[PDB]
């Protein structure tokens, strides 16, 4: 319903977006 | 590798294929069929990629002589990334290569994505 | 949301493009 | 605040800001709107500053690559004032930071002319 998906996807993309870039160094 | 030494080697990954396209001017086709200009990290390849496709659906060999000619004008491409790319090794199956710059591809747009996102939110 | 929808949908189907390759 | 502390205070805001610039190379240009590079405390940030600017003015992604790449060479950037950099956590939202940064500038170009003063008086 609504916009809640609209947050688990979101919060979906900047995970794999943060995932990508602790992959990338440290 | 760290970071540096992974985008180092997708600038040089793409002058690799750009080099292989040169030397061998078929390949335009399989490499675009995967490949636009933008999908190209060192935005001087993908102008050159975007002289090339050019070239070749007009059938004029793709060299270093018609991409300097034909190239833009009100965009121009640096001598040296011109000779970088011209200078660089060609390799046989450039398979792998064409596939880790569209990679790199799609993790950028989603970066900037993810970045435009958490913008809007403010 | 808007705009935003739309390089979300874009951005999947670029991705999808990568399977759909053959 | 403790003097020193907040001198570090300023060194470490100007990294995070530069680093979240390479986060999102676009908040440059609102960094940009209230910032010059000769308004970083710490000298080797504003000469990174100015690199990312001309990288951005030429469309070429500032990232650890050509940041290292479009180096003067003639003059250069001590590695560990790189890494100190791009370490550095990208905050959300570097607005305050930036003003701050803005600030301290201004308070040293008072603190200047306040001594141009005082010399240019003592004859």
């Amino acid at each position: 319903v609504e916009e809640i998906k609209n947050a688990s996807i979101k919060r979906k993309l900047f995970g794999l977006a943060n995932t990508i870039r602790e992959q990338a160094l440290e | 590798m760290d970071h540096l030494k992974h985008l180092q080697q997708l600038q040089n990954i793409e002058r690799i294929v750009l080099s292989g396209i040169v030397l061998a001017n078929h390949k335009i086709e399989e490499v675009h069929s995967v490949l636009e200009p933008s999908d190209f990290y060192y935005p001087p390849n993908g102008l050159f990629f975007e002289i090339a496709l050019k070239l070749h659906e007009e059938d004029c060999p793709i060299d270093e002589n018609f991409i300097r000619q034909k190239m833009p004008k009100d965009k121009q491409i640096k001598e040296e990334d011109l000779v970088a790319i011209f200078a660089a090794s060609p390799i046989d199956n450039i398979e792998a290569y064409v596939e880790e710059i569209k990679n790199a591809s799609i993790k950028r747009k989603l970066f900037g994505l993810a970045n435009t996102i958490r913008e809007q939110a403010h």
